[PDB]
């Protein structure tokens, strides 16, 4: 499923998001935006053998389990196929795991690039939620 | 299957480290978050640090330069110190993942400078208190013992049913606990009965029979 | 911190009625409220995250709703095995924090204590002391009084009282009450009684003996 921007907002904000270890909502909106395009089945391959999956590009040589990538750890303790759901759930729940590492937000590269010291808020702007 | 193991001493007295282990089955230190949570004794529960992947850890602002959360893979084990303790530090101390479906069973640490105590253990008949009714209910006296725990088990565990062992209260830093049983008047005393106590701290067992 | 104030302290449940506690949070914490389950020498059990997301086999009749500040935690058709503490915990903003505790017990009629008294055994004389024990055993409500008599006089100094939880089978509740004394002080007096004041009576039940003959 794509999201429009608006859509996403809610969705997080109801899955815990806003301020979720002191990280306001458009973190999120922004780190998806960058990251898939507010696209749930979004998938990319990496040179090594592991996958980015979902709405967020969790990596499946930490984060998750698909089988078929080299040193995985499954920190988030599920199949990669759980990240590429209509269904947030599971993308949530893994990120708010990843975010409570010392790291925080780093662990995402697009947010890094794109939303890191800027006014994240612009993405939740004009959204009733 | 993962499994959480804790150890590690149950008596520590004021001013020391107290120190307990976490050993992990069915998933590696290093795949996941680790964490340390105690229970003081009115139901009280304090979450007081976790460590994650990249070894960052959290720790309780209340323990801020008394704790220390750390890991050794090899041993797949992950460790809690807690420094400059005092008798406020007593609790029952737990390891558990970040997550929460993984728990160790829990382990009762007690901060004393008291002096480990065997029990004194005596028998509980009805004496002058004669029971002329159809049960009988005898009893086991254990007292002036430390630290926690004691067992009992009544005929080596034969007799389980109608038991009641009560809870240790402590009074000028010994405890007692009492055990009581009930059987059919009949076979008392034509049966023997006998409480089996251990206190494993003073490597004590005794057999007293009623 | 994020304070967790759980409601109410304690729920004392008929059998195969529902039932609904709660959690409320001093500040805004979104969906990040987990609960959990803990029996009296047992671990907590983990059986709702993230305020309404199931557990892996934790039955059914267990569910979470709420958002923000204010959570609930509802199990249908309690039944017996679900006695123990229930706990909230927030996981929104370091450190986390846990509410302090509803306690569920299960309810059942009234019973008086089976009330039995025990001299100081031989034993514990020749050593120089001597506890006096009175147990009363398998009543409802927990709520009960005990007070020790020495030749028919009221004694208070020397007594220790310790109660049990709540029994899995019967759902009742016990106490032991043990009067402590040296040896000479004991020997020095005839009768002992042991007196339980309990809701099911408005007469004392009383368990005395003498010494001696």
């Amino acid at each position: 499923k794509v999201f429009g921007r608006c859509e996403l907002a809610a969705a997080m904000k109801r899955h815990g998001l806003d301020n979720y270890r002191g990280y306001s909502l458009g973190n999120w909106v922004c780190a998806a935006k960058f990251e898939s395009n507010f696209n749930t089945q979004a998938t990319n391959r990496n040179t090594d053998g592991s996958t980015d999956y979902g709405i967020l590009q969790i990596n499946s040589r930490w984060w998750c389990n698909d089988g078929r990538t080299p040193g995985s750890r499954n920190l988030c303790n599920i199949p990669c196929s759980a990240l590429l759901s209509s269904d947030i759930t599971a993308s949530v729940n893994c990120a708010k795991k990843i975010v409570s590492d010392g790291n925080g937000m780093n662990a995402w590269v697009a947010w890094r690039n794109r939303c890191k010291g800027t006014d994240v808020q612009a993405w939740i702007r004009g959204c009733r939620l | 299957d993962v499994q959480l193991q804790e150890s590690g001493p149950s008596l520590v007295k004021p001013s020391q480290t107290l120190s307990l282990t976490c050993s992990v089955t069915g998933d590696s230190i290093t795949s996941d978050y680790w964490s340390w949570i105690r229970k003081f004794p009115g139901n009280r529960l304090e979450y007081m640090g976790y460590v994650s992947y990249s070894g960052s850890t959290y720790y309780n602002p209340s323990l801020k330069s008394r704790i220390s959360i750390t890991r050794d893979t090899s041993k797949n084990q992950y460790y809690l110190d807690l420094n400059s303790v005092t008798t406020e530090d007593t609790a029952t101390y737990y390891c558990a993942n970040w997550d929460g479906d993984y728990w160790g069973q829990g382990t009762l640490v007690t901060v004393s400078a008291a002096k480990t105590t065997p029990p004194s253990v005596y028998p509980l008949a009805p004496g002058s208190a004669a029971q002329t009714n159809s049960m009988v209910t005898l009893g086991c006296l254990v007292k002036g013992y430390f630290p926690e725990p004691v067992t009992v088990t009544w005929n080596s565990g034969s007799l389980s049913s109608g038991v009641h062992t009560f809870p240790a209260v402590l009074q000028s830093d010994l405890y007692t606990l009492s055990s009581s049983v009930t059987v059919p008047s009949s076979t008392w005393p034509s049966e023997t009965v006998t409480c089996n106590v251990a206190h494993p701290a003073s490597s004590t067992k005794v057999d007293k029979k009623i | 911190d994020i304070v967790l104030t759980q409601s109410p302290a304690t729920l004392s449940v008929t059998p195969g009625n529902s039932v609904s506690l709660s959690c409320r949070a001093s500040q805004s914490i979104g969906n990040n409220l987990h609960w959990y389950q803990q029996k009296s020498h047992e671990s907590p059990r983990l059986l709702i995250k993230y305020a309404s997301q199931s557990i892996s086999g934790i039955p059914s009749r267990f569910s979470g709703s709420g958002s923000g500040t204010d959570f609930t935690l509802s199990i249908n058709s309690v039944e017996t095995e679900d006695f123990g503490m229930y706990f909230c915990q927030q996981s929104n903003s370091w450190p986390y924090t846990f509410g302090g505790g509803t306690k569920l017990e299960i309810k059942r009629a009234d019973a008086a204590p089976t009330v039995s008294i025990f001299p100081p055994s031989s034993e514990q004389l020749t050593s120089g002391g001597a506890s006096v024990v009175c147990f009363l055993n398998n009543f409802y409500p927990k709520d009960i009084n005990v007070k020790w008599k020495i030749d028919g006089s009221e004694r208070q100094n020397g007594v220790l009282n310790s109660w049990t939880d709540q029994d899995s089978k019967d759902s009742t509740y016990s106490m032991s009450s043990t009067l402590t004394l040296t040896k000479d002080e004991y020997e020095r007096h005839n009768s002992y009684t042991c007196e339980a004041t309990h809701k099911t009576s408005t007469s004392p039940i009383v368990k005395s003996f003498n010494r001696n003959e």
